[PDB]
């Protein structure tokens, strides 16, 4: 099983990998250029294994993102709740990217940092992403919190579902 | 598989400045999708030919070049604009090579001058976005100086009151980017001159009756703006216009800009928190450092008459 994560500069995706498989924080905040590395899984009464390839955010990485997508399964289409602007960037950057590079995956749309989300904010509402999900044709739209440990496990089993 | 230099192809094709970012591992890894992915581009354009997703057909550049003679629309530019931005170096160089951005140009001439509607303005803005993907190779700003009436078409295209404040930055950008390249970046005796294209493309608005006066519009937008990537980059476009080996051409230059308020308003930035930029005080003290150099020669040549 391969899963891609992507989205937009510091929105949670490191963290996201490394508290659903460690699991805690890596303290510094580094900005990834490229990473990948394997972890088993134990979901049902079997073991799964996850390829993980997580992926530059920043710009910067633009011509490279590319280099990680071949024969995917999943992808992770994720943007931070309290960043609006990272969830608009799903429909204009980070679907149409993935549709043109590996449009055989499956979508899973992630809204990460759920355990800032102010109210009386603009901030990105569970039916905002719920109905993204609509309108991509995503699997599934899944919060989750690297801080608050919520929804880590859920995001990873979902990405195993769609594929059984 | 301990080399490991076969990764700095990698590396000046996908731009980037510090691999030594990377674990060994990592770009081992990278190296085999690199190659790996040369080889599914190629299977997927000999096979688009009948499927036919021309979505996928257009990741040839020489195909993606020829199209443009024939289509100009959303969907298209759309893909473009996920194409120039994630490909590699070498993709766009070959696209340019073959035409491409002449192609390029004259959908987007067609698009600034377009009847206003609500798809106008993306249309338009789409257009901004592709090229400023395009530019970022050397190559296509070559292409640029040898196309008749890019420059001015750019120039034109950075008037549009259909465009965004970061259109019109990096236009600016690609102007002087041009106006600076004098000879060819990576040829070593072959003159260009982009700096006579683009001070020509300013003298063409003027007398095509567009500018009242001499850089009048691109003025007016450095006077209003508030980035301060377009101050600063206005400044360096300015610097670079004057900046002439003759006297008779700087003092002929500067006058224009003189003639049109600059004086009046780059002393007002001093008074101003625009001096806490460093890339902007340095530039600002540069055009007078250099009148003024420029006045004392002037009158040192009037003292031997
Ligand atoms: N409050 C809160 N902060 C988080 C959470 N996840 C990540 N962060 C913080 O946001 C910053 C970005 O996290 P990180 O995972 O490294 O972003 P990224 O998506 O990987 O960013 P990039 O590598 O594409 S540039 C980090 O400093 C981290 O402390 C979260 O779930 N809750
Ligand atoms: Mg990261």
């Amino acid at each position: 099983l391969k899963i891609v994560v992507v989205g937009d500069g510091a929105v949670g995706k490191t963290c996201l990998l490394l508290a659903f498989s460690k699991g805690e924080i890596p303290t510094a905040y580094v900005p990834t250029v490229f990473e990948n590395f394997s972890h088993v899984m134990k979901y049902k009464n079997e073991e799964f294994i996850l390829h993980l390839w997580d992926t530059a955010g920043q710009e910067e990485y633009d011509r490279l993102r590319p280099l990680s997508y071949a024969d995917s399964d999943v992808v992770l289409l994720c943007f931070a709740v309290n960043n609006r602007t990272s969830f608009d960037n799903i429909s204009t950057k980070w679907e149409p990217e993935i549709k043109h590079y590996i449009d055989t995956a499956k979508t899973v749309l992630v809204g990460l940092k759920v355990d800032l989300r102010k109210d009386g904010s603009d901030d990105v509402t569970k039916q905002e992403g719920d109905d993204l999900c609509q309108k991509l044709g995503c699997v599934a739209y899944i919060e989750a919190s690297s801080v608050a440990k919520i929804g880590l496990n859920e995001v990873f089993e979902k990405s195993v579902d769609c594929i059984f | 598989e301990v080399v490991q230099q076969k990764f700095a192809i990698v590396a000046k094709e996908m731009k980037i400045d510090n691999p030594e970012l990377i674990t060994i591992p990592n770009q081992w890894k990278l190296v085999q999708e690199y190659e790996k992915k040369q080889k599914k581009d190629i299977r997927i354009q000999l096979n688009a030919q009948k499927t036919g997703n021309w979505r996928n057909a257009i990741t040839d550049p020489k195909y993606l070049a020829d199209l443009l003679k024939t289509r100009d629309d959303m969907d298209l530019l759309n893909e473009m604009v996920v194409v120039f931005r994630s490909s590699s170096v070498s993709f766009i160089k070959t696209f340019v090579s073959v035409g491409g951005l002449a192609n390029l140009m004259a959908i987007y001439k067609k698009k600034i001058e377009a009847e206003n509607s609500n798809t106008a303005i993306d249309e338009e803005r789409k257009c901004c976005e592709v090229l400023r993907y395009v530019f970022a190779e050397e190559d296509a700003t070559v292409a640029l100086i040898e196309i008749d009436g890019g420059v001015e078409l750019l120039l034109k295209g950075m008037n549009s009151k259909r465009i965004t404040p970061d259109n019109q930055l990096d236009i600016l950008l690609e102007i002087t980017l041009t106006s600076s390249m004098v000879e060819h970046p990576s040829q070593e005796g072959l003159y260009l001159g982009g700096d006579v294209c683009v001070m020509n493309a300013f003298s063409n608005l003027v007398s095509e009756g567009v500018d009242m006066k001499k850089f009048l519009s691109f003025f007016s937008l450095f006077s209003k703006s508030k980035s301060e990537k377009f101050k600063h980059a206005s400044l360096v476009l300015i610097n670079n216009l004057i900046d002439q080996p003759e006297l008779e051409h700087r003092m002929d230059v500067r006058n224009s800009f003189i003639e049109i308020g600059l004086v009046n308003e780059l002393e007002n930035m001093k008074n101003t928190e625009w001096m806490k930029i460093d890339k902007i005080k340095d530039s600002i003290n540069d055009f007078f450092d250099s009148w003024e150099e420029d006045k004392k020669e002037v009158e040192s040549r009037f003292d031997d008459l």
